[PDB]
């Protein structure tokens, strides 16, 4: 009977598939012909933030766009001033291995997770001055690889188990287990109205998953290689995701189909991190060619370059009210620009 | 949606030979690594041989070596496994697979237990 | 004759220290300028090339100052003397730093880790402090000891030894810092892939390249080695020795900031961004 | 109007002046990858040097502070935590030399992936080929052919810089330096100049792996600072 | 065994399946819309003037 099943399900692709082309009767290439190209955005570097040993693996930017919390591999979690270059913190992880940070919306507390499975969530608004950790959330079996507050007393966590995970702080224990994926899932973003987020992983694929209720809601794919980056479209009905193909691909979540490429002939190293502007107008990329790109989401162009790291760029974020762009790349620096 | 389809598998005596064809859609062929791995009956996934991506650099696993030969089309998207003198311990799924990167010499988790990018595989019995 | 001969020592002494000059000028604005060559190992070799150009700057005043002051008094008037003392400062900061060089290669060969810090701190006093503690004494006992004459005759023989002493006891140690140094490539290389004969090739160009950084040619074949003084082997010696000390500096400055490969990748990624923004 | 800034540039010298600490730690230290597979034996080399001095194990050699981390409950996709060991001073691959079955295929297969990779073509490979003893005695038992697996093994001899340790049968020696060899032609086939394998003949009753690996790392940081001088 | 996977794996694609999707001229509109809406508030399209540039 797993082979009859196995027809079934081909020729309910086949069906999706061909409902996803008859949706599509035009395309963007003449959709926004007509619209002027932005010219070229020359960005400079204003602070260059140094005081990490090893490099830098993921970064998260704060809600006043004042404040930023950088992850190095070294075992430092260091929480900077990025009008003054001036580190506010600096806490020690009991595992040296960090592959991601998030900064809670209201500020008060920091997550990090990495190869020791556990989410490490520090509460910086303590009595006494001193950081310490306040909470140890466990239960995935593979590397945490990207984590996001949802709110005060939540979190959401994909890990390298195939799934991702919505916890409770204080109880401690996972509420919600989102599953489907076949690969690592690398990379969340959360959507604005915080009520569904999507998910891509290492399948060349990315899911669309309501939080509330905890499934599948709708996937995505077209890619050709794992997925390591995506983040949400600011007006929340849109997301655009990097891969190791070297191509970035923006997809629509009411259109359900592949809705633009960002690509070039010259690049073939793969995406590392993606970020959009204020106005969605501008995608930013961070490569493994050591530089930035950033181009223009409506016309898929390089409408700039990103130049100054001496290693690949692992972490890109920009700021709530968009007036920075800070990068993270492995020679242990971290660059803001505007 | 990167997909891989094989055919040509069935049963074939001792001393014969098989033709495994595998199809490839949804990605380009030539910027990456073919490569050809089996399942046999003692469970365990073994890497039987592999192929570059223009295809002059092609390596074999010391069993089949003189006895297999491969190779690749760019121009059909599709990959080829000639099998010669077939013996009883050639028994196996055969799965047509290819590790990510494009334009990499390494070859990662060909041969894992859930790899996303392989295919479903064909039977070959004797 | 001697007077073209001298022409030309003096003439080839000078082309050395003007492009040592230029050359370990360039140098240093290349190390300082880029903000990504800072490794504690360019800031020696920072440290060494600004003693370069200190002891070229020194040669040149003692030499066209004091000419055109003496030929168009100045014996006595107490300037000389203390020009005299700070071009020996700056030849013993010289070698003390290309003691440096090879007491730090040897550290890093031999000594597991040290303390980037205080080790630099006394890199940096070696260099420029130990100089100091036998060039004032030097110079009280010239004074207390000896006539004024603007301190250029050497009389006795003892008042001289404490300002030599140190320099060949610091050429001493940098010739057995690159014996070590010379043995611990052999024995990399003989145990490598089994290269070829290049292992003699790969030798001779490694011993080359540390010859000016060590400053290893005095031992080689200024007052050790059979070269020697003759009828006509003196004026032989004299021209090679003048002609290497010229070119020592030239040879460092091309050897390790202009073929270094770091330097050359950094040339290439700031041509590439020049490209890109333009 | 320093009011408060001067709290926060006082903050951040206490900060700079504990990271300046910390950084007198971390590089004065070597971290190691251990890698390997199952009934490799790598627990038991794990145990031997915690004994005596993902998981971590701390050991110290001639006053060498040595950090060893065993991957431990993650998947069998290792294309992805891999990146995060970009900046080891070693990798200590672990194989079973007698899991010839046909287990060295593999084991072949991923130290070709691991030097290939482009993200640790400067990181060297010490090579530990584990469990010497149980290989000894395959070869000794004769039930087992090394050429049914390895054809070219029927017309392989041993290297003229062998140094067999007395009183071994020529046939154990050959089928060792064969397997040595067989990892050393992937070492040589590509990654010249950067890194390089130092093979080993290891076994559980074994006790001088900590000196193997703290002389293999002293090489190691040797060539690297020769390199760094263009000397090398 | 595998059944229950497959199962699983028919059964959210038939979900998925049925849904109101729409058409992508639509969306590429809505896209427009947003990006032309938000223009004068993105400072990086326009750059900010330096006086009231934090980063300065």
């Amino acid at each position: 009977e797993l082979d009859q099943l196995r027809q079934e399900a081909e020729q309910l692709k086949n069906q999706i598939r061909d409902a996803r082309k008859a949706c599509a009767d035009a395309t963007l290439s003449q959709i926004t012909n007509n619209i002027d190209p932005v010219g070229r955005i020359q960005m400079r570097t204003r602070r260059t933030l140094r005081g990490h040993l090893a490099k830098i693996y993921a970064m998260h930017w704060g809600t006043d766009s004042r404040l930023l919390v950088s992850a190095s591999q070294d075992g430092k979690l260091i929480i900077w001033d990025s009008y003054t270059t001036n580190k506010v913190h600096a806490i020690p992880l009991r595992s040296s291995w960090v592959m991601t940070c998030a900064y809670a919306p209201s500020g008060n507390y920091v997550a990090c997770g990495g190869l020791d499975n556990i989410c490490s969530i520090y509460n910086l608004k303590t009595r006494e001055g001193n950081v310490r950790v306040s909470r140890e959330l466990a239960g995935h079996t593979g590397y945490l690889s990207c984590c996001r507050f949802l709110d005060d007393n939540q979190i959401v966590t994909s890990s390298g188990d195939t799934t991702c995970a919505l916890w409770d702080i204080e109880t401690g224990q996972q509420t919600t287990t989102f599953t489907g994926h076949t690969g690592d899932v690398m990379s969340l973003s959360l959507a604005p109205d915080t009520r569904l987020f999507v998910s891509g992983a290492c399948d060349a694929s990315a899911k669309l998953w309501d939080v509330r209720e905890g499934m599948c809601r709708q996937t995505f794919t077209g890619h050709e290689s794992d997925i390591n980056a995506i983040c949400f479209f600011p007006n929340g009905n849109a997301f655009a995701t990097g891969s190791d193909d070297a191509t970035c691909r923006l997809f629509d979540l009411r259109a359900d189909q592949e809705l633009m490429t960002y690509s070039h002939d010259n690049i073939i190293c793969g995406i590392t991190s993606v970020s959009f502007s204020k106005s969605g107008r501008l995608l930013l990329a961070g490569y493994d060619d050591f530089n930035c790109n950033v181009w223009d989401a409506l016309k898929a162009d390089r409408a700039g370059v990103l130049a100054g790291h001496d290693n690949r760029v692992s972490c890109l974020g920009v700021t709530d009210d968009g007036m920075a762009v800070a990068t993270g790349s492995w020679d242990s620096f971290l660059k803001i620009w505007n | 949606q990167v997909q891989l389809q094989e055919s040509g598998g069935g049963l074939v005596q001792p001393g014969g030979s098989l033709r495994l064809s595998c199809a490839a859609s949804g990605f380009t062929f030539s910027n990456y690594k073919m490569n050809w791995v089996r399942q046999a009956p003692g469970k365990g996934l073994e890497w039987v041989s592999d192929i570059s991506q223009s295809g002059a650099s092609i390596s074999y696993t010391g069993s089949v070596k003189g006895r297999f030969t491969i190779s690749r089309d760019n121009a059909k998207n599709t990959l080829y496994l000639q099998m010669n003198s077939l013996k009883p311990e050639d028994t196996a799924v055969y799965y047509c697979a290819r590790c990510p990167a494009p334009f990499t010499r390494d070859c990662f988790d060909v041969t894992s237990t859930t790899y996303a990018y392989r295919g479903q595989g064909t039977q070959v019995t004797v | 004759s001697p007077e073209e001969q001298l022409l030309f020592l003096y003439i080839i002494y000078t082309v050395g220290y003007a492009l040592s000059f230029s050359a370990l000028v360039i140098a240093s604005a290349i190390l300082l300028g880029f903000r990504h060559l800072h490794c504690t190992r360019n800031y020696i070799h920072l440290n060494l090339f600004a003693s370069f150009i200190l002891r070229a700057l020194s040669v040149f005043i003692k030499d066209a100052a004091l000419k055109w002051m003496y030929s168009t008094s100045y014996q006595d008037s107490l300037s000389c003397r203390l020009v005299f003392l700070l071009m020996q400062y700056c030849v013993a900061a010289n070698y003390y730093w290309l003691l440096v060089e090879g007491v730090y290669l040897y550290t890093l060969l031999a000594f597991s880790v040290l303390s980037e810090q205080w080790i630099f701190r006394l890199y940096v006093s070696i260099g420029w402090g130990v100089p100091l503690l036998f060039v004032v004494p030097w110079g009280i006992v010239k004074y207390l000891y000896e006539d004024e004459g603007c301190w250029t005759r050497n009389s006795n023989m003892n008042y001289w030894l404490i300002i030599r002493l140190p320099i060949l006891f610091a050429i001493g140690v940098n010739f057995l810092i690159f014996v070590r140094v010379i043995c611990i490539v052999v024995s990399k290389l003989k145990a490598n892939l089994m290269c070829k004969t290049d292992i003699k090739c790969r030798l001779a160009k490694s011993t080359l390249t540390l010859i000016p950084l060590l400053g290893t040619h005095e031992v080689i074949f200024a007052f050790v080695m059979d070269e020697h003084a003759r009828g006509t082997l003196r004026f032989i010696k004299l021209f090679t020795e003048l002609s290497f000390t010229s070119f020592q500096g030239l040879m460092v400055a091309i050897l390790y900031c202009f073929v270094n490969n770091e330097v050359q990748l950094e040339f290439r990624k700031s041509w590439e961004r020049w490209r890109l923004e333009h | 109007q320093r009011n408060e800034e001067k709290a926060q540039r006082e903050a951040n010298k206490k900060i700079e002046k504990q990271l300046q600490k910390d950084k007198q730690v971390y590089r004065a230290t070597h971290r190691l990858l251990l890698l390997g597979a199952g009934e490799s034996g790598k627990n038991t080399i794990v145990k031997q040097m915690r004994i005596l001095h993902i998981f971590e194990t701390k050991f110290q050699v001639d006053k060498v502070n040595f950090h060893m981390f065993d991957v431990g409950a993650q998947r069998d996709e290792r294309r992805k935590w891999i990146q995060c060991f970009n900046d080891v001073t070693a990798i200590i691959f672990v194989v079973a030399s007698s899991s010839y079955t046909n287990r060295l295929q593999a084991a072949l297969k991923l130290f070709d992936s691991i030097w290939n990779n482009k993200w640790l073509r400067d990181t060297s490979v010490i090579l530990f080929l584990n469990k010497q003893d149980l290989l000894a005695e395959k070869v000794l038992a004769g039930k087992s052919k090394i050429e049914d697996y390895f054809p070219e093994f029927a017309r392989y001899t041993t290297p003229e810089d062998a140094t067999p340790e007395p009183g071994e049968d020529p046939r154990v020696t050959r089928a060792k330096y064969f397997i040595r060899d067989e990892f050393l032609r992937i070492s040589t086939a590509s990654g010249d100049g950067r890194h390089y394998c130092y093979p080993h003949f290891t076994c559980a009753v074994d006790t001088e792996n900590i000196r193997r690996v703290f002389n293999d790392c002293r090489d190691i940081i040797q060539r690297m600072h020769l390199r760094q001088y263009e000397l090398l | 065994a595998s059944i229950a996977q497959a199962r699983k794996l028919v059964e959210q694609l038939k979900m998925e399946a049925n849904i109101d999707r729409i058409k992508v001229s639509k969306a590429a509109a809505d896209l427009m819309a947003y990006c032309e809406a938000h223009a004068k508030e993105d400072p990086l399209l326009t750059p900010v003037p330096a006086s009231e540039n934090p980063f300065r």
